């Protein structure tokens, strides 16, 4: 699980 | 729930702050480079920079804040703005981005030239170039964004297939790649431009200081704003770039929920920075010329030291020697003759002064004799080893004797050259004031070897 926003 | 590791956790505080902070830049930049560009309007080629500057920095605010500020800070899934809404906003993010980071770029290496390459600057450049490198720096930004069309798209992360609260705008392409895009963007938004602009400024900052109390205050804050603007790029980009790294190079194996929590955290943080350089930029980039206080604030070591020792003169005069001179120490001719010199001072700035000039015409003329004793320096065996080895104010010095006597009359003074090149002040100062030089002109040579033997402007207290 990691961000997926940049 | 299906989408519930979507779920981003952040103080409710965090974001109220974090908002409050987003809108307050957001005022201050949508006016200040607002404000700035009604200015510019309403007035040689920084002119136009500042104001292709004013633009990229007003569209980030406009066109990158509020989406992020919906769909970033508040509502991280769904996102509402479709495949293309997020295929073009993160190009037009990026495309706004290189803009001003080829814009703050270019404005340095524009005035780079003004200071550094008068002679090309005066003959190969005009307000049509101008124009031709502005356009180039648009092009190209938004010819750097277009991978963004394609990296960038909709997803659904969602536990389940597919579950309409769970689509995201995300890198939909694979690392190789999108590890790749961003340090494409990276190194060509921040380091490129990091590079020039850092080495570019100091070097104008440096040149500046030994050109320039009251009547140069404004070029001594134009060299701290110099300064200044590396600073400010720096800290509001870095952190920014970092965290989109950090975003493709820690693998999946690696996240944690901390750091899931952390990262989301930084963003606010570094966003917030970033978004503050569009504020700020208005206000730095504009600090140094006048009407600053008025035009913003209204909607809520050569020039000194020879303008003492030469002085200013509008008429003709006879310096020490009994030469006919004018404005700051301007020789016009070795003649006896009247006439002569006025014939060379008509000559020189290219009108029937009949021997009287405006203060204007005599700075001019300073300028020109001034580049000339520095370019003298530059081009000396003898002289440009002794002033690479000086700080600011001992440059000057070297450059009021190179001014007074010539290029290759300093380079007559062999011993006391070395000594200042070898920091040996006690010496150099004794030995220059057993010449011939000291003797024609005491008072003058003796404020000189004042400011050798200090390196201070102990003698100069009547500088204005």
């Amino acid at each position: 699980r990691r961000p997926y926003i940049l | 729930g299906p989408n519930s590791d979507l779920d981003v956790n952040t103080d409710i505080y965090s974001k109220v702050l974090v908002t409050a902070i987003y809108l307050a830049l957001f005022v201050v930049g949508t006016v200040g480079n607002s404000v700035t560009l009604f200015t510019l309007a309403r007035k040689s080629t920084v002119h136009y920079h500042l104001g292709s500057l004013a633009l990229s920095d007003l569209l980030i605010l406009l066109l990158a804040m509020p989406v992020e500020l919906y769909n970033f800070i508040w509502v991280h899934h769904p996102w509402a703005f479709g495949d293309a809404g997020c295929r073009g906003y993160y190009f037009l993010r990026d495309a706004c981005t290189y803009a001003t980071a080829l814009n703050v770029a270019s404005l340095s290496v524009e005035r780079y030239l003004a200071i550094c390459h008068p002679f090309k600057a005066k003959t190969l450049m005009s307000r049509s170039r101008t124009k031709k490198f502005i356009s180039a720096i648009w092009l190209a930004s938004a010819l750097l964004a277009i991978p963004m069309l394609f990296t960038m798209g909709l997803q659904n992360r969602s536990a389940d297939g597919t579950h309409p609260g769970g689509l995201v705008c995300t890198p939909i392409v694979d690392t190789a790649t999108v590890k790749v895009v961003i340090q494409v963007n990276t190194f060509m938004s921040f380091l490129f431009p990091m590079l020039v602009i850092s080495i570019l400024n100091t070097v104008i900052a440096n040149k500046l200081t030994v050109m320039v109390p009251g009547r140069v205050q404004a070029l001594r804050h134009g060299v701290l704003v110099l300064r200044a603007v590396v600073i400010a790029f720096v800290v509001c980009w870095l952190p920014y770039h970092v965290r989109r790294l950090m975003f493709c190079y820690i693998s999946d194996e690696q996240w944690t929920t901390f750091l899931f929590d952390f990262y989301h955290y930084f963003y606010m943080l570094t966003n917030a920075l970033f978004y503050a350089s569009s504020a700020i930029n208005p206000i730095l980039y504009n600090l140094v010329s006048a009407n600053f206080r008025q035009v913003f604030l209204s909607t809520l070591n050569i020039f000194e030291m020879l303008r003492i020792d030469e002085g200013l003169r509008l008429k003709i005069y006879k310096d020490t020697e009994g030469y006919y001179t004018i404005g700051i120490g301007h020789l016009l001719t070795k003649s006896p003759s009247l006439n002569a010199a006025k014939s060379e001072l008509d000559k020189a700035i290219g009108r029937n002064t009949n021997g009287v000039i405006t203060k204007d015409e005599a700075e001019k003329l300073f300028n020109q004799d001034v580049d000339a004793a520095v370019r003298g320096i530059l081009r000396n065996a003898k002289l440009k080893p002794v002033y690479d080895s000086l700080d600011a104010v001992r440059r000057a010095a070297l450059i009021n004797m190179v001014f007074q006597m010539g290029e290759t009359g300093v380079a007559g003074f062999t011993n006391s050259l070395r000594m200042l090149n070898n920091k040996r002040w006690d010496e150099a100062a004794v030995n220059l004031a057993k010449s011939r030089w000291y003797n024609q002109t005491p008072n003058r040579a003796k404020r000189v070897i004042t400011t050798f033997r200090t390196g201070t402007w102990d003698a100069y207290g009547s500088g204005s």
